[PDB]
């Protein structure tokens, strides 16, 4: 069971209080996800020393943990927006709204329905790794 | 380095760092050549043309000027002289109202309109090699010279359309060329560094492709690279984006073709 792009309960600060899904996050996996160019891609923006050629449009995510409570990090991935008006962090549980959005880089026409840019286990296996940056 | 000074051949001053635009003053302190972004290894294969492999393909191109093609038997020389001469300036201020066409033309639809109307001759694809070495000749022998678009007049709406798509949000990732390339300059993309997003120094010969690269080519890439579609290289839509791109290095000099990544 996964609550779908529509359905998640957003507070007024962007946090999201409760998983996306009742699968338990994986943060191996979820490091892989940060680190597929094919998925997250998240180091093209992010530094994790953890984890090469890290960009630097984003801040380091080392520390994120402490830092940050488990519900903001979730509604970061969520759709970042929500969190930071107008950042330049792509919302990767959203499916509406996008002007001309393609299929992955094949600059063809998104036809039918748009999935979004992760699923629900895939933002929990991400969420589980953020978690152990503390 | 970033600051440092780029001459060309011992012989052509290029500036590289200039007051910005008024219509973009509120955005960045100055203007930079993409030149100034990159390592001094990459930086110094554009100081001479011996070491700038974009070079082979405008000396290809400068025997292209001198070769009747078409039914008409004529070559480009045959009608604007030397390109050095006959070229003198142009890439410096197209795109431009063209009077002929009662609309802002690029560089491409005119030469293409001289293939077919005057030269009896085939097209050459928009962002093709054969085009984009011929736009590279003529960049290179205005080297040095200010970019210099015009922005109002009968280019207004023109200029207007581009500056509404550059800061248009596309594709799944949601980003506009501004959202790299005025808000994050100078900092990283992976190992890319992000620059201004300059096209003064079109074609590009970029090293990772080893080849000449056309504006509307890289504009296209970079709407896709959004997880987006792009607008069609040619179309009334990267015509206004180039002029506004251009007018966003109004005062960089020419320097094409440049080498970057
Ligand atoms: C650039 C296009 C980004 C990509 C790709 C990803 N993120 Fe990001 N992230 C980005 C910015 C610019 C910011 C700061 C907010 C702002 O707009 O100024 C962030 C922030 C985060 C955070 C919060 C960290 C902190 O503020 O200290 C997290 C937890 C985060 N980003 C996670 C994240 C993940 C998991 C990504 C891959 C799925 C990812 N980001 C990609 C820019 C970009
Ligand atoms: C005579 C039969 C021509 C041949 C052969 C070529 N061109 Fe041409 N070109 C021609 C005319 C009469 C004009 C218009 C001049 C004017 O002032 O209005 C042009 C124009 C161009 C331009 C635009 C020039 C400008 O001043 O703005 C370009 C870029 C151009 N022509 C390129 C070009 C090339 C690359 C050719 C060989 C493939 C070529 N022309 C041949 C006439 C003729
Ligand atoms: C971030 C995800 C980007 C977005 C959105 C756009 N561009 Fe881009 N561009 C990006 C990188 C990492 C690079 C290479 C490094 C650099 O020099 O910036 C580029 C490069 C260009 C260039 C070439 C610059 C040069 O040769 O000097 C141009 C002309 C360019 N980009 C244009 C451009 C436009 C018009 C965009 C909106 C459609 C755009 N880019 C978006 C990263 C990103």
């Amino acid at each position: 069971a996964e609550v779908a792009p529509g359905d998640v309960a957003i507070d007024g600060q962007g946090h999201v209080a409760r998983p996306l899904t009742d699968a338990p996050g994986d943060p191996v996996e979820g490091r892989r996800l940060m680190t597929d160019r094919s998925v997250g891609n998240c180091i093209a923006c992010h530094e994790v020393t953890e984890m090469q050629f890290p960009g630097t449009v984003g801040p380091s995510l080392d520390g994120v943990a402490a830092r940050y409570p488990e519900a903001m990090i979730r509604g970061i991935l969520v759709n970042s927006k929500n969190v930071f008006p107008e950042t330049v962090m792509p919302a990767y549980y959203r499916v509406e709204g996008f002007n001309r959005p393609g299929i992955a880089f094949t600059s063809k026409p998104i036809e039918g329905e748009i999935r979004p840019l992760m699923t629900a286990g895939q933002i929990e296996d991400v969420v589980a790794y953020l978690m152990t940056l503390t | 380095g970033p600051d440092d000074p780029l001459v060309i051949n011992g012989e052509i001053e290029i500036v590289t760092r200039a007051p910005t635009p008024a219509h973009l003053a509120d955005r960045f302190d100055e203007i930079r050549s993409g030149w100034t972004f990159r390592t001094d290894d990459t930086q110094a294969l554009e100081m001479d043309d011996f070491e700038n492999s974009g070079m082979v393909f405008v000396e290809e191109a400068r025997a292209v000027w001198d070769r009747p093609e078409g039914t008409e038997g004529k070559a480009c020389a045959d009608c604007h002289g030397a390109v050095d001469d006959g070229m003198y300036g142009l890439r410096a201020v197209y795109p431009k109202y063209v009077e002929s066409a009662g609309k802002v033309r690029t560089v491409e639809q005119m030469i293409n309109a001289c293939r077919t109307s005057r030269m009896g001759a085939p097209e050459w694809d928009y962002i093709g090699p054969d085009m984009t070495a011929m736009v590279a000749l003529i960049a290179s022998v205005s080297r040095g010279m200010p970019v210099s678009v015009a922005i109002d007049g009968p280019a207004q709406s023109t200029w207007e359309k581009g500056r509404e798509i550059y800061y248009t949000r596309y594709g799944q990732l949601d980003l506009s060329c501004a959202s790299c390339h005025e808000q994050y300059f100078d900092h990283y993309i992976r190992a890319d560094h992000l620059s201004q997003g300059q096209i003064n120094g079109f074609p590009s010969y970029r090293l990772k492709n080893a080849r000449l690269n056309a504006v509307h080519d890289r504009f296209r890439g970079c709407i896709r690279d959004t997880r987006g579609v792009p607008f069609a290289v040619g179309s009334p839509e990267f015509v206004a984006l180039e002029l506004y791109v251009a007018s966003r290095g109004n005062g960089l000099s020419v320097e094409g073709p440049s080498v970057r990544n």
